[PDB]
RNA sequence: GUUUAUUAAAAACACAGCACUGUGCAAACACGAAAGUGGACGUAUACGGUGUGACGCCUGCCCGGUGCCGGGAGGUUAAU
């Protein structure tokens, strides 16, 4: 499904309020992208479907810390 | 030839049969046949998607060799067979090494003609070669889209593509409908026009030729209901609307060509 | 056999490859069992009008007695080649000699 | 970005600059090719004494070793004698694979990815100039002689 | 030939034929939040939609309104 691997983002539900305040249920979807990371601790390619906010988090942190968090949460990498 | 039948009964008057006397009357080569299960226009979900098809006579799939992966090997055309899933005839060809394959039969082909394949192929029709040894301005068919794909364009009865321009590694082709487009020069093509050019001349005579082929009768929009079609209704042959599809999309002029990926390849649109 | 007066033009950097084409064409002539009469290479000179640009093309006359099957094959080797531009084959008229 | 650089980038890299670049140039080009390391409070300490003092001169002598790898083949010519067509019109166009195999079998042992062809796939039979990317500044002048057979 | 099984078998529906329109293949269109399928293991002598309904004679005028297509000079134009 559309679950981010790092940040754990999932689609939620909201209202599509128009000018006449007509409540219509729609779905908020995250900006998920499947990017291929070069890992130096593993020296290989890791394909992750993550959000771009998660990409900024990985840009801040180290990639080994992110793989350690995925190992602690039991996710496959 | 093209023989018009005599009106021996109501139904045989408009039957115009395209009878090719050079076709082989017998069973085809059995290891090149596989099963072709009918679908009736239904997807994996079981609902109908492509309407107005279904029924008709059974057929088996013939494995026709598209890529022509053999290079530098002479080929002697054994016989000609009728492929029920196509509009033109196919050719059973015995190669030099003893491998029998189905290919697309061109126009100038009879039993006993010799063809070949590869980059050392000649300009004689029936040979399959890439688009960098062909003289610019001739007639080719079985046009590949990508190098190694097998061939997507110019494969129905009578359909041919004329080479117009050669811009480096690009080949600018004029298609049958008149749409100028560029392809890769490394793609392969088979020289000549595709045979059975009289196949358009069959007018099928009766409803039964539509029924046993797989063409189901089509219901007009005026004969339907307003819940069934956007048209219809009224107290006696009332149309009063604009021509649309049954799913609300406008027809009789609407450009739905929108992919934005192969627009670089297209040079001039269809006119 | 009939006398055939072949005239063809060649592009210059491919006119550097003319004598090999002459050897191939006279091998076809030897296969035709006819004798060659005019090996006079007219040469690279100026054109009168733009014929498929980079001017000053290469004129070659052949003028050989040949049958019809060999001249049909040798015309198909002409029309299916990017090297040979404007070849032509003419009548017999008791084939001819020097002072072109 | 606070990304410290390692390789001599031909625009802004001068072995130790902190020039601000976009994230797409660092994450997709600099990091997976080993060109630069993102510096956030610890890689600065890694580059301060362990990398700029020893490993920069190691990268310089590896560039000199690449120059020597260019200087392996003193002949700097390849005579291809493959099968050709009749009076020109070569049979098969030679890509980077056969050129790389001919240089590797006798001469420079550089890989296929550094081989560049300025004149296309070399359909014309004759003398051709082929340059190699053994170094970002010093280039090769290999004279390939395609010979018709 | 088919149709309102259980008041309407018909001039109704449908029909081969004819015309318009879209589509150069990962095609259009359709089912499906999506994957994936049908179309099609077909590909412009093919497929889908529309209008009419063998055959002979044919199909005249109008782009004012609406629908479709093209061109972006100019006016207006949200989100940032």
């Amino acid at each position: 499904s559309r679950v981010c691997q790092v940040t754990g983002k999932r689609p939620v539900t909201g209202n599509n309020r128009s000018h006449a305040l007509n409540a219509t249920k729609r779905r908020f979807l995250p900006n998920l992208h499947s990017h291929r990371f070069w890992v130096e601790s593993e020296k290989r390619f890791v394909t992750l479907r993550v959000s771009a906010k998660g990409m900024r988090v990985i840009d801040k942190k180290g990639i080994d810390t992110v793989l350690a968090e995925l190992r602690a949460r039991g996710e496959k990498y | 030839a093209v023989v018009k039948c005599k009106p021996t009964s109501p139904g045989r008057r408009h039957v115009v049969k395209v009878v090719n006397p050079e076709l082989h009357k017998g069973k085809p080569f059995a290891p090149l046949l596989e099963k072709n299960s009918k679908s009736g226009g239904r997807n994996n979900n079981g609902r109908i998607t492509t309407r107005h098809i279904g029924g008709g006579h059974k057929q088996a799939y013939r494995i026709v060799d598209f890529k022509r992966n053999k290079d530098g090997i002479p080929a002697v055309v054994e016989r000609l067979e009728y492929d029920p899933n196509r509009s033109a005839n196919i050719a059973l060809v015995l190669y030099k090494d003893g491998e029998r394959r189905y290919i697309l039969a061109p126009k100038g082909l009879k039993a006993g003609d010799q063809i070949q394949s590869g980059v050392d192929a000649a300009i004689k029709p029936g040979n399959t070669l890439p688009m960098r040894n062909i003289p610019v301005g001739s007639t080719v068919h079985n046009v590949e889209m990508k190098p190694g794909k097998g061939g997507q364009l110019a494969r129905s009865a009578g359909t041919y593509v004329q080479i117009v321009a050669r811009d480096g590694a690009y080949v600018t082709l004029r298609l049958r409908s008149g749409e100028m487009r560029k392809v890769e020069a490394d793609c392969r093509a088979t020289l000549g026009e595709v045979g059975n050019a009289e196949h358009m001349l069959r007018v099928l005579g009766k409803a039964g030729a539509a029924r046993w082929r797989g063409v189901r009768p089509t219901v007009r929009g005026t004969a339907m209901n307003p819940v069934d079609h956007p048209h219809g209704g009224g107290e006696g042959r009332n149309f009063g609307k604009h021509p649309v599809t049954p799913w609300g999309v406008q027809t009789k002029g609407k450009k739905t060509r929108s992919n934005k990926r192969t627009d670089k390849f297209i040079v001039r649109r269809r006119s | 056999m009939r006398h055939y007066e072949i005239v063809f033009m060649v592009h210059p950097d491919q006119s550097e490859q003319v004598p090999g084409m002459i050897e191939r064409y006279t091998a076809a002539i030897t296969g035709a069992e006819g004798k060659i009469h005019r090996l006079e290479d007219w040469g690279r000179r100026q054109l009168a009008y733009p014929i498929n640009k980079l001017h000053k093309a290469h004129y070659v006359l052949m003028n050989v007695e040949a049958p019809q099957e060999v001249i049909d094959e040798l015309e198909t080797t002409f029309r299916f080649n990017d090297a040979v531009i404007r070849s032509m084959v003419m009548r017999t008229k008791h084939a001819v000699t020097e002072a072109s | 970005m606070q990304v410290i650089l390692l390789d001599k980038v031909a625009n802004l890299g001068s072995l130790g600059d902190q020039v601000n670049v976009k994230a797409g140039y660092a994450r997709n080009f600099l990091v997976p090719q080993g060109k630069a390391v993102p510096a956030t409070k610890k890689n600065i300490e890694f580059f301060e004494a362990r990398r700029a003092e020893l490993e920069a001169k190691l990268a310089e002598v590896l560039a000199a070793a690449n120059a020597r790898a260019e200087k392996i083949n003193a002949l700097e010519t390849v005579t291809i004698a493959s099968k050709a067509g009749d009076e020109g019109k070569l049979f098969g166009s030679i890509g980077t694979r056969d050129i790389a195999d001919a240089v590797t079998a006798a001469g420079v042992e550089v890989a296929k990815s550094e081989v560049r062809l300025p004149n296309g796939v070399l359909r014309t039979t004759g003398e051709h100039e082929v340059s190699f990317q053994v170094h970002s500044e010093v280039f090769a002048k290999v004279i390939v002689n395609v010979v018709a057979e």
